[PDB]
RNA sequence: GGGAUAACUGGCUUGUGGCGGCCAAGCGUUCAUAGCGACGUCGCUUUUUGGAUGUCGGCUCUUCCUAUCAUACCGAAGCAGAAUUCGGUAAGCGUUGGAUUGUUCACCCACUAAUAGGGAACGUGGACCGUCGUGAGACAGGUUAGUCCCUACUGAUGAACUCGUCGCAAUGGUAAUUCAGCUUAGUACGAGAGGAACCGCUGAUUCAGAUAAUUGGUUUUUGCGGUUGUCCGACCGGGCAGUGCCGCGAAGCUACCAUCUGCUGGAUAAUGGCUGAACGCCUCUAAGUCAGAAUCCAUGCCAG
RNA sequence: CGAGAUUCCCACUGUCCCUAUCUACUAUCUAGCGAAACCACAGCCAAGGGAACGGGCUUGGCAAAAUCAGCGGGGAA
């Protein structure tokens, strides 16, 4: 019954860079000395970018919306100088700064941070989730806090139930908005902004900008300043990209001859990230689960976070892999945007992405302060338009096979094909798997059915990138090996497949049938398409602790 | 509900009318179609399964069996069915002499307040010579009549009951000619015809009752005529044997009736037949045990029983004690049966 | 695992009959002019949707269930490609969309127009003009159905053989024994009728080889045509030898009996030798009972050894007549392949780096042997009777009874009774068919069995008299 | 599922009741007739051999 | 081959649709979470219940994090509503228990904890196998 | 068929006064068209053969 | 503001488009050319590479139709087997959900033999009188328009036919459904993979009629045991808590919370034949006739 | 009595149902007394009955006193 119930939990990860359309120390932005010294005490050092361009206009007072992946410092970013305009707890009724969290986990997290930053404030703050005691909130809202951190539908329903004025509230912070609309809280924090006074700050702080999240922008910020973190679409230049033509029979032997050959992963448990740092990021998270048992089939130290796995679980894997008990991390965009992900060596995708944009996002998550990163890509035929979109985005050269004797990896988009014996090899020993071991194909099943409703359900390419598709595929490059395999390689190989690219430019001379009315209808058909030029129980006397169940009883009497 | 039992009626005779007979070829020999009993309750047996194909074969199996308490049968009477384009028509009947004063009390209604004058002249006509009379009248039957069935009379004043009226029935006489039947009916007349002797051992039969009427909380919800096919004799007992209830595999010699006898019931002395299942009426109710009609078509038809005991525990409560002799045994001496002694 | 699973497609007429049929049958068909408007533009819109469904169901099942030419093995595309032409099977299963996404435009268009009606003529003229644009788009799509049937009825009646798996090719000039060869060799039929292209389509055979499977490939044959102009039947044949990764088998023979001379199978074999220079290939000399190995001229001798010259080929005598070496043969080039799989399984994993795969562990955890390290061996039991009785054999006519004999005599699985009591072992024989008592008296016999019963007893009443003695029983 | 009254369980059933139960039932009823049998031997007109009168919506009233 | 049981015998079922039942092998689970009984019949307003010896699909809701929220077919193994055995006895268990079993009836365990319900390891051989306690 | 164990609904042959009268009124109507397109607008076999004195 | 229609359909509805040309038997102004004119074909839609939906509903129940989803039966198909597709005879049988949504279907996925379509009078539970504006409107202004009877049916009784017992059966209703396992059999078939069916046997689902031997549940049996607080100054026994509460509990009633039972002959429809005319061949049909569906009709069953 | 050892549960909800408790509403028979609304005359069904007009009428199905309790059929814009 639970497969597919509602649909699949990662649905996608869209982005509009189009918001753009909106428009060195702590002590040179000069905050208060007690902030100061909770900061130091924090350990904050050296302010990253992030707040480095955040924090100053928020003092001046502007709408901020910032794009900035997690763990760069968002919550102290929109903390600072939110605690440096409170200063005091305020002796009239009424809230002054309002943070708005799609999960508790989360809530918590920016409590803490508050808290930790905040040490000798005499602010209040308060945490509204759900699960809570709603008589436990109710008293703290009578305590009256000048700082919430809450849950919008939690937020929503106790608004509610107490009538509460909300005039008072001058600081307002959407924390993982694109979360938020993933979920679905559109509608409630819609009825919050209303809700809201006009005369606010509004700070919308997120590593994704959707097109609905562009709307709720532009609808309740006042000249909101769009702040990014630097240069995360500029793709860094010491990236190495290859690209592989394969087949969706020979797909997952490819993805195992790129393990084995291409980075010479280690086998076996392994004895900050690694020195291989080996991440796959899929579409489905049916492909997350498949990918991640073949994996540890195969022999390798893998640990795989989807975006609707639970909380402990993500975390202990996140935590094995940023420690490097794991090599493999398979992701496939929603758990990537959520986890802390490091430095990594080497990045693959299985499924290509929709978007050259997130084609980018995935690629600038390797290959960082100057270090070195490799790039394989997994393209079939028809993720070939897809891969023509970005070629189009990156204005780079596109090298089919071997057209370019020494093309440059980091440059030029070069596109091939995988060796053809070990591609065998490695296909026959998944098809000895698929036929062998039944959870394994079952998870084939279900992972083929997704990838079909991923089909349907994916953005389609445009009209001219369906044609040099199409021109592409027509092209010999499409076929031919690529370029890491070897010259000497190239030799032998353009020695043999001339005769069988002859083969396979056969054009017969006629169909079987014609070596009846269906002989004549293809004969007919041939000619057509010939080219164009609680208290404890009552004491039981027979029971065996009958007078110590009584005195039990009596001191339970007694406490009442 | 079913549509073939609706609209909900009440049974117009509280006896129960057997309706459809056995068909009727001249080759088999001669035997009656029918006998009647009242239903006493019901006890549990184990029985070794021999259900080859069964999951539960050659294991004991537990299973629930009615009680029905068998006294002889009397016959009284013969009556000769004329076959015409309108159906099955009475022709003639003979009577017995000598007729029983409990089925005298079925000829009557208000018996204490009145004469017992019913039959008297039959008697005389069939003492003072009028054989010729008789005799016509058995020889109208060998000549003209198809169908003949004996009137046979079940008898309250053996059974355990309160009642004292008898209980009379029409039972058909198949397997042989018209007068081969007449003979052997003329036979019959009186003379007891005993469970033994109606049926047998192990076999299929259909039981005719009026199933409960459950009243004082769309209209008649219960009291039905109700005929339930297929049910298994498993066992017959004797009375008279006192080894009744007891089986091969325990010689413990005890009756068919538990301890302290049946609940609303009594105790039974009498030829009783012990059959497999859940059946149609309540205590003291007449019972009425009839053939197939048709050739059965399954194992559980000719499918030999073996017992191995029957529940003699009091049902009046939660007992398990089978006998008396091994309940005072293990219960050792009591204060009042040693002041008693 | 095949393509027989593909549901038949039907033509032209037959699709519109069946789709009008159930777009006439699974619906309400009674309207009213006194009914609303409203209602009537809703039933005629709800035929012309249920038409659109079902033709749109019918074409979407017969495209996503035709294969997908350019995913599968090279073997699997080119010989598809070569039996049916791939660019105009695409051009069909290309109309067949056009043609469905029309239906669903048109769908579209009188669904508006319908929305917009106002008349009851008005739904009756659109209804009408609909489904005849329907009916006019499969009359023209009226020819791919039959090519698509036919495609259809093909790839079902095709051969389905494992690229991966170990196989073995049989190849040569027509007539040379091949299909003689293999049905020596499995248990498969292939025509043997002596006339130069008897078998216009590759057989497959299969065959067990110290409990391991191979497949065995014969192939119709090659003539010396430079491969630029050829027969598609000779197409197949060089695209499997060319991409079915497998020992090769080339048989020829010295007896020109198969019409082709001796220099004629030397310079087709050279011509195709780079297609095999990567495999293991083998020249059986057939048919050596008519013509032996010796007797032909020394420079064919020299040539046929110059050939055998180089490291991948190898030279093998057979006579499928008489099956004088079939068995060798087989044997031997089996057990050259199994060698190859082995080693190459050996490196699959002995991937240089220091670290063994984990499958590779397991396999050194199957292959180990365990041994005691006293190196005793414990005394057996095995006894003279099953050392010296007779083996089973179900044709051997003065047969055991058997409990299957003694119960197909009488009855059947659901009729026979098991007697355990024949098989019971007594003392007394008429011990047995006896009724064993169970419970006496509510206590159980069987808890009370106990041998010495008769001395215990004796005890007892010696009890029992010293009591009586001590009057254990009087009243005071 | 073939029903009860289908032709073919019709023509089993016939062939079970004539092959199987058949020879049952008629031994049953045989020793049945037989206890039955030990149980029941355990002028014309003046005699009544010759049957006569004892002791009408058909035809219409004359 | 649908996944329903052959050759079982009347039992009063016990185990409804939803039922939270705690888990049995050493996959991990801590409970399985009734939620479809395979081979239940199509009565409208009528929960599908199972019993032992059924194969049930299972949710585990409280488990470990690498088996938690998962779903997989599973058999009934312990049931705590009294039900009567052939032998005439009347039984009941102390919970409510299943093992999980693929649908061919591979168990994704290795040893099951506490007893096992005899109509279940007659109905699966492997589970009387790796079952220590069957009675 | 079995329409001879199991009839179906019955095509009344009682014509109703009202059908009638539409019948009679529609033919009417159809009479005076065929004369309006009459009056709109825009070879003798001879003696047969078999005569036996033709 | 005047005038006009009081209103709609009722042998109406369905599965196969329109425009133009070619062809076209016949008919026609006098003749296939004043011209009308079916089926087909050609050209356009229409081709060289695979979301629409406004108020509604939601549930149950009875009955009926078939334009049949499944069960049964056959005809055809490269239908090896298995799994299927199309066609028709068939209304006895049964015909479940989740997502999504204003809400439905489509599509999507989960069971399941299967989740087929409908009918039942679409079955039962505002507009002027105006006032204030005329390049457009407003009016807390008004006048105001605006529904408990009979009887069929069933059950239980019932007057007279002298009372009672045992019977007959005209008539009316009618009931069984599906799935699974063993054997056949790893057989027939098959290159492999896989993989049947008949006969026989054993279970299970639903429905129907019963029953309390045994197992849970229910305690105005107020049965047995325990126990709370109160007052009558105290014992006493009481009112006491519209039957005080807590344990066990018979009988009875029950339970998809337990057990039992559910049945056979004929005639048919599609179809397959026999003999054999029309028509010197031929033919299942014309005469005669055989087999054949869960179909129909009766027995079995209920009422009388 | 053993620090005795081991196993199960505890959350919230602007969600549904049941059971527990509170308030309020609820009661039959025979005697005696004893109205009112309403009432052109009465109510089986099927088809027909031009004018969506049927209880009259035509053709049929049929049709047996009288009570109590359930039940469903009719009464222009
Ligand atoms: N004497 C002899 N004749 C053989 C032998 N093998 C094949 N043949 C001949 O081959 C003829 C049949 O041809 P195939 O056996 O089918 O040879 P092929 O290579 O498969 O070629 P095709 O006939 O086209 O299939 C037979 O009539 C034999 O005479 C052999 O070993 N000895």
């Amino acid at each position: 019954m639970p497969k597919r119930a509602v649909s699949p939990a990662p649905s996608e990860n869209e982005v509009d860079i189009a918001g753009s359309l909106f428009a060195g120390g702590f002590q040179a932005m000069g905050l208060d000395a007690n902030l100061l010294r909770a900061i130091a005490r924090k350990g904050f050092s050296v302010p990253t970018p992030i707040q480095r361009k955040t924090i100053p206009l928020i003092l001046e007072r502007r709408d901020v919306v910032g794009m900035a992946r997690t763990g760069s410092g968002k919550t102290a970013a929109f903390v600072i100088p939110m605690i440096e305009r409170l200063k005091a707890h305020s002796a009239r009724f009424g809230a002054r700064a309002l943070v708005l969290s799609p999960s508790r986990e989360l809530a918590l997290q920016t409590l803490k941070v508050v808290k930790e930053l905040g040490k000798g404030t005499d602010l209040k703050t308060v945490l509204l989730v759900g699960g809570d005691s709603l008589e436990e909130q109710f008293g703290l809202m009578a305590t009256n806090p000048d700082i919430i951190i809450a849950t919008p539908g939690r937020f929503l329903h106790l608004k509610v139930e107490m009538s509460l004025d909300l005039s008072s509230i001058k600081y307002v912070v959407f924390d993982e908005a694109d979360r938020l609309f993933e979920m679905g809280f559109a509608a409630q924090l819609t009825e919050i902004l209303h809700a809201l006074p006009p005369s606010r700050q509004t700070l919308l702080f997120s590593a994704t900008l959707p097109s609905s999240l562009v709307e709720f922008t532009r609808a309740g910020l006042q000249d909101p300043v769009l702040v990014r973190l630097d240069a995360e679409t500029k793709v860094s230049p010491d990236l190495e990209s290859a690209f592989f033509s394969v087949k969706s029979g020979e797909k997952e032997g490819a993805l195992l001859h790129i393990l084995y050959d291409i980075i010479k992963m280690p086998l076996g448990d392994p004895p900050k990230p690694t020195e291989h740092s080996t991440i796959i990021f899929t579409a489905t998270k049916h492909h997350v689960e498949y990918i991640s048992n073949l994996l540890r089939l195969a022999g390798f130290s893998v640990s795989y976070v989807y975006g609707s796995l639970d909380q402990t679980a993500r975390k202990i894997q996140v935590d094995n892999f940023r420690r490097g008990r794991t090599n493999i991390l398979v992701v496939t965009d929603v758990a990537a945007r959520g986890i802390d992900i490091p430095v990594l060596a080497n990045v693959i995708n299985y499924d290509f992405p929709p978007q050259p944009k997130i084609f980018v996002h995935r690629v600038g998550r390797t290959a960082r302060a100057g270090q070195r990163g490799w790039a394989y890509a997994l393209v079939r035929e028809s993720d070939l338009p897809y891969l023509l979109d970005l070629q189009l985005f990156l204005g780079r050269r596109l090298v089919l096979g071997r057209e370019e004797k020494d093309p440059s990896f980091a440059r030029d988009i070069v596109v091939g094909s995988l060796k053809r014996v070990e591609l065998e090899n490695n296909v026959e020993w998944v098809n000895k798997v698929l036929h062998e071991n039944e959870d394994i194909g079952a998870l084939k099943r279900v992972t083929a059915k997704a990838e079909k409703l991923y089909m349907k359900t994916r953005n389609p390419a445009s009209s001219q990138s369906a044609k040099r598709a199409r021109e592409v595929i027509v092209s010999k490059g499409w076929g031919q090996l690529h370029a890491i395999f070897g010259e000497e390689a190239a030799n032998e190989e353009q020695v043999r497949d001339n005769l069988l690219s002859k083969i396979t430019g056969y054009k017969p001379q006629e169909t079987i049938f014609e070596i009846n009315k269906a002989a004549e209808a293809v004969r007919s058909f041939r000619q057509r398409i010939g080219p164009r030029k609680k208290a404890p129980k009552e004491a039981d006397k027979w029971r065996d602790d009958y007078e110590v169940r009584k005195k039990r009883v009596a001191e339970a009497k007694e406490k009442r | 509900g079913s549509l073939a039992f609706l609209p909900r009626k009440r049974a117009a005779r509280h006896r129960g009318r057997v309706k459809s007979f056995p068909k009727d070829d001249p080759k088999k020999p001669v035997h009656l179609t029918a006998a009647m009993g009242y239903k006493a309750g019901m006890t549990t047996i184990v029985r070794d399964l021999d259900r080859p194909g069964a999951k539960a074969h050659k294991k004991e199996v537990v299973e629930a069996v009615t009680i029905i308490d068998c006294p002889p049968m009397v016959v009284v009477g013969l009556v000769g069915y004329i076959e015409t384009p309108r159906g099955l028509r009475s022709l003639t009947t003979v009577w017995a002499e000598h007729l029983s004063d409990e089925v005298k009390r079925r000829f009557y209604k208000n018996w204490y307040k009145s004469k017992k004058k019913a039959f008297t002249k039959y008697a005389k006509k069939y003492a003072e010579n009028n054989g010729a009379s008789i005799t016509r009248e058995l020889e109208r039957i060998k000549k003209y009549c198809t169908v003949v069935r004996v009137l046979a009379h079940t008898q309250i004043r053996k059974t355990p009951l309160k009642q004292k009226k008898a209980h009379l029935m029409e039972i058909q006489i198949n397997g042989g000619s018209v007068a081969d039947k007449v003979e052997f009916g003329r036979s019959l007349f009186e003379k007891p015809v005993t469970i033994d002797t109606i049926f047998e051992k192990d076999e299929m039969i259909d039981v005719i009752a009026v199933t409960k009427g459950h009243g004082f909380v769309a209209g008649q919800m219960g009291y039905h005529h109700r005929t339930s096919v297929n049910h298994k004799i498993y066992r017959i007992g004797k009375g008279d044997d006192e080894a009744n209830a007891s089986t091969e595999t325990d010689l413990t010699k005890k009756k068919i009736t538990p301890m302290g006898g049946f609940v609303r019931y009594g105790e039974v002395n009498n030829d009783y037949v012990m059959i497999k299942g859940s059946v149609p009426g309540v205590k003291k109710r007449i019972m009425t045990l009839r053939k197939s009609l048709f050739t059965h078509t399954s194992r559980k038809a000719l499918e030999k029983v073996e017992l191995k005991w029957i529940d003699t525990s009091s049902e009046f409560g939660h007992g398990a004690f089978q006998t008396a002799a091994e309940k005072k045994q293990f219960m050792g001496t009591l204060k009042k049966d040693l002041q008693t002694s | 695992t095949g393509w027989k699973d593909i549901p038949p497609v039907p033509t032209a007429q037959e699709f519109i009959d069946i789709v009008l049929s159930r777009t006439q049958r699974r619906l309400p068909t009674q309207i009213r002019p006194g009914f609303k408007i409203s209602r009537i533009r809703a039933f005629y819109t709800r035929k012309v949707k249920f038409t659109q469904e079902t033709c749109s169901e019918k074409f979407g099942a017969i495209i996503s269930s035709f294969p997908v030419l350019s995913d599968q093995h090279p073997f699997h595309r080119d010989l598809m490609n070569i039996l049916y032409d791939a660019d105009h099977f695409k051009v069909a299963l290309g109309q067949i969309s056009t043609a469905k996404n029309l239906i669903e435009t048109i769908s579209r268009d009188y669904v508006r127009l319908l929305k917009y009606a106002q008349s009851l003529y008005q739904c009756k003229q659109l209804k009408r003009a609909a489904l005849g644009r329907m009916a006019t788009l499969i009359k023209r799509l009226k020819d791919p159905l039959i090519y698509l049937d036919q495609v259809r009825q093909h790839l079902a009646r095709l051969p389905d053989i494992n690229p991966t798996t170990r196989t073995l090719l049989v190849a040569g000039f027509p007539n040379v024994g091949k299909s003689s060869f293999v049905r020596s060799v499995t248990r498969a039929d292939t025509p043997v009728e002596p006339y130069a292209f008897t078998t216009k389509s590759l057989f497959v055979g299969h065959l067990d080889y110290k409990y391991l499977r191979y497949q065995v490939i014969d192939t119709p044959g090659i003539l010396d045509h430079p491969l630029e102009e050829m027969n598609t039947i000779e197409m197949q044949s060089v695209t499997a030898l060319a991409h079915l990764r497998a020992a090769v088998l080339y048989f020829m023979d010295i007896s020109e009996q198969c019409g082709f001379s001796l220099k004629a199978q030397i310079n087709l074999f050279k011509s195709i030798k780079p297609l095999f220079a990567n495999k293991m290939v083998f020249i059986v000399l057939n048919k050596m009972d008519i013509k032996k190995f010796e007797e032909l001229d020394p420079e064919m001798q020299q040539e046929i050894n110059d050939l055998t010259k180089s490291g991948e080929v190898e030279i093998l005598r057979a006579s499928c007549a008489t099956q004088e070496g079939v068995q060798e043969v087989k044997n031997h080039v089996c057990e050259r392949l199994l060698v190859e799989r082995v080693s190459q399984k050996l490196k699959a994993g002995t991937h240089s780096n220091g670290n063994i795969g984990t499958r590779l562990q397991e396999v050194m955890a199957r292959i180990h042997v365990a041994t005691p390290m006293d190196g005793t061996t414990r005394e057996t039991f095995i006894p003279e009777a099953v050392k010296n009785l007779k083996k089973y054999d179900k044709n051997d006519p003065n047969r055991r009874v058997l409990a299957r004999d003694i119960e197909e005599a009488n009855g059947g699985a659901g009729v026979f009774n098991v007697d355990l009591r024949k098989d019971w072992i007594l003392e007394n024989p008429e011990w047995k068919y006896d009724k064993i008592p169970e419970i006496f008296d509510g206590k159980n016999v069987y808890d009370y069995i106990d041998p010495d019963i008769d001395a215990k007893l004796q005890a007892l009443e010696e009890e029992e008299e010293r009591l009586e003695k001590e009057g254990f029983y009087d009243e005071d | 599922a073939k029903s009860a009254r289908a032709s073919r369980i019709k023509e089993n059933h016939q062939r079970f009741k004539k092959n199987i139960a058949g020879p049952v039932e008629a031994a049953r009823l045989e020793r049945l007739s037989a206890k039955l049998m030990a149980i029941a031997q355990a002028s014309g007109v003046k005699s009544g051999k010759s049957i006569g009168r004892k002791d009408s919506s058909i035809v219409f009233p004359m | 081959k649908r996944g329903a049981p052959g050759g079982k015998l009347k039992m009063t079922l016990g185990l409804p649709v939803g039922a939270i039942m705690n888990c049995a092998d050493n996959s991990g689970a801590r409970n399985l979470y009734i939620i479809a009984v395979k081979g239940a019949g199509a009565r409208l307003n009528r929960l599908p219940a199972g019993g032992v010896g059924d194969m049930v699909m299972a949710t585990v809701k409280k488990g470990k994090p690498e088996l938690r929220k998962k779903v997989h077919p599973a058999v009934i193994v312990r049931q705590a509503k009294p039900w009567k055995r052939f032998d005439g006895v009347f039984l009941y268990f102390e919970d409510n228990a299943g093992v999980i079993v693929n649908p061919k009836g591979e168990m994704k365990g290795s040893a099951i904890t506490g007893p096992v319900g005899k109509e279940a390891a007659e109905l699966w051989p492997r589970i009387a196998s790796n079952a220590g306690v069957v009675m | 068929a079995g329409t001879i164990n199991k009839p179906k609904k019955p095509t009344s042959k009682r014509k109703t006064t009202r059908l009638r009268a539409k019948i009679s009124k529609r033919a009417a109507e159809k009479k005076r068209k065929e004369r309006k397109l009459a009056r709109k607008n825009p070879k003798d076999p001879g003696i047969p053969n078999l005569f036996p004195y033709k």
